This record gives structure tokens, sequence and C-alpha cells, in this order.
């Protein structure tokens, strides 16, 4: 049973912008198996409005997903994107960078 | 320019939990149109394509029949390919499908191809002559015994050199505006000090199509390889995709490295310096 | 389009 840890990619569609409405996405790819959570962090909570890409994998037969929603950008809200797999031993939490 | 057809299956056993989980996606070349989903309460295939809505209920229904097929195929391959490993039925399993074909500048048939997987490993896949075929382990020389007996390859062969590029032919017609682009990416690079004498420095590449895309490091004329922290190409959502590459580099010597981007939107191969 | 026939079985 082969096993592959998810590669998360916190970013926005567009250069972020205190005021303007944008979309956050929230990359997973290279994993396997397909079974996998994936949560968007409002504040510490969770997004309940995320939609999210249909299931597709590569050449290496690894999976991938894309979950987005919209969202206005602020400096004084925090964002990050939980994502939970077998091939992770706690959930992984990894917080959106603005500045990179 | 190339341009491609891919059509992407997959199905997750459901030990206990009643029927295996199906999904299906087909792409033209990075852009998504059609797909299904055994757990949507739709039951059909669905558009995810402003330009493939243009069709009439001949085609919608004609999918929707085609993708039923490969749902119960792959719900039949779970139990065969259990047996070929002595596995159990309390463990989870995975079948993977994919197959399409490939047209270039002419838009000629390029070359055609259908691969299997089971639980993540290669399984079985149509060589290039789209006749033979190449087994991964000899559990797949069974299945290659059957299909050759069969004689099975040479009607895969005349559904990828006809109807597979005839139709890859119309999308590329009805979906000219959004499927025939290329969009040069939008480049530049980032300086940010981590440490007293350490600094990151990241080249970006945004918003180009198609995905594929090679950017890479080069300290004086020496290409990095170890150094480089390459993340995988990231979709921005709206048809276009993002990628950056970094290095961490000594304060001070910063003007040695550049940042080269490869893409075929490119007029020629750009090179950012400092 | 996807393919109207079938490899037969594994």
């Amino acid at each position: 049973m082969i096993q592959r840890t998810p590669k998360i990619q916190v970013y926005s569609r567009h250069p972020a912008e205190n005021g303007k409405s944008n979309f956050l996405n929230c990359y997973v790819s290279g994993f396997h198996p397909s079974d996998i959570e994936v949560d968007l962090l409002k504040n510490g909570e969770r997004i309940e409005k995320v939609e999210h890409s249909d299931l597709s994998f590569s050449k290496d037969w690894s999976f991938y997903l894309l979950y987005y929603t919209e969202f206005t950008p602020t400096e004084k809200d925090e964002y990050a994107c939980r994502v939970n797999h077998v091939t992770l031993s706690q959930p992984k939490i990894v917080k959106w960078d603005r500045d990179m | 320019g190339s341009h491609s057809m891919r059509y992407f299956f997959t199905s997750v056993s459901r030990p206990g939990r009643g029927e295996p989980r199906f999904i299906a996606v087909g792409y033209v070349d990075d852009t998504q149109f059609v797909r299904f989903d055994s757990d949507a309460a739709s039951q059909r295939m669905e558009p995810r394509a402003p330009w493939i809505e243009q069709e009439g209920p001949e085609y919608w229904d004609g999918e929707t029949r085609k993708v039923k097929a490969h749902s119960q195929t792959h719900r039949v391959d779970l139990g065969t390919l259990r047996g070929y490993y002595n596995q159990s039925e309390a463990g989870s399993h995975t079948v993977q499908r994919m197959y399409g074909c490939d047209v270039g500048s002419d838009w000629r048939f390029l070359r055609g191809y259908h691969q299997y997987a089971y639980d993540g490993k290669d399984y079985i896949a149509l060589k290039e002559d789209l006749r033979s075929w190449t087994a991964a382990d000899m559990a797949a020389q069974t299945t290659k015994h059957k299909w050759e007996a069969a004689h099975v390859a040479e009607q895969l062969r005349a559904y990828l050199e006809g109807t597979c590029v005839e139709w890859l032919r119309r999308y590329l017609e009805n979906g000219k505006e959004t499927l025939q682009r290329t969009d040069a990416p939008k480049t530049h690079m980032t300086h940010h000090a981590v440490s007293d004498h350490e600094a990151t420095l990241r080249c970006w590449a945004l918003s180009f199509y198609p995905a594929e895309i090679t950017l890479t490091w080069q300290r004086d004329g020496e290409d990095q390889t170890q150094d480089t922290e390459l993340v995988e190409t990231r979709p921005a959502g709206d048809g276009t995709f993002q990628k950056w590459a970094a290095v961490v580099v000594p304060s001070g010597q910063e003007q040695r490295y550049t940042c080269h981007v490869q893409h075929e939107g490119l007029p020629k191969p750009l090179t950012l310096r400092w | 389009m996807m393919w109207d026939r079938g490899l037969g079985m594994m």
C-alpha cells in the first residue's frame, strides 16, 4: 500500500489587499490515497462556505485537490488550511503567508 | 501548438459501507469540461466549462450512459484484482484509470494512451504502437493474456485514432477562445532577509497557460538543484496557474544568482538578474 | 468523447 504526504499550499488568487474581495486557495497535491480532510481556518474557526474542485490525479497517479472560497483579506484576520491525512500523524496546519 | 484530451477515473472501495466511490473527470489539456460523482444527487454527467454546455441531449445523456459503464467496470475490477493479490474484503482499495489522445500543430494524431493503476502502483498500460501491452507485475500479466487473446486492443486504437482525435478538434473550435490561448507568465522575484547574513530569493511566475513551465536558478552560470525550493504548479482557479522557486543566499552576493523561466507563451526564454 | 466499448475483464 503506497502512501504519500500531501503538499499543502495556502495562497490567494490575486495579490492580497485589505478591503478588496479575493479568493483564498488551499491546493493539496501529491497524496495517496484520496481520503483527506481539508478545512479552511477563519480567525481560528472553520469556514463553512468552502467549495472544492473535482478529484483528479497526475502521471504518478498522485491525487490533487483545490479548495477555494471567497473572502476579504485583512491584516487582523488570520487564515490557514487544516489538512488531515493518514500519512500525517497530527492535523497539519499551514498558515497563509501574505508576503513571500 | 500541441493539444491533448484526457479522461480520469478513480474508484475507491468502501468495505462495509456499500458501493465503491467512483469519480470521473475529463480534460482538454489543463482545462476541465466534464465530470461525474457517484455521491452527487445529480447522478449524471455534469458540465464543468461554458463551451461544453452547448451540447444537445444526445451528447449529455449519451455520456451519462458511458460513465455508468465505466463505473460498474471498476466495481467488478476491484473484486478481480483483490483475488490477484490475495487480499481481504475489510481493506479499502483504489483503482485508477486514464486514457486519451494527443494532437500536434497540424492537429494530426500524435500519441494515444491508456493506463491502469491499482492502489497507486502501475498495473497495465497500452504501448505507443497501440496494439501491444506492458504489464507491470505478474498479476497484470494475467490481464494481458485475456486481452491479447480477445484482440481487444485494436478497437481501442480505433477509438484513439478516430473518435478521440476527431472530437478533440471539435472542442478546440467550440472553446477556441478558452482553449487555444497562450498567456505568458508574469515573472518577478522577491527578497526577504531571514537572518543576519541570509536572505530568501523567491522567483515568481504568475498567470500563465498552459501549466507546464520550468523555473530554474543559476549562480553565475551553474544551476542549483539541492538548494532550490521548488513547489508544484498550482492553479489560481481562473484557468491560469502559479509557480515559485526559492533559494536561500548569503546576504551580499545576490547579484550572482539569476532566475530563468521557460514557457511556450514566451517569445524567448527570459532571464531576471540583479 | 469517452470510449463506448470496453477492454473486457481483468
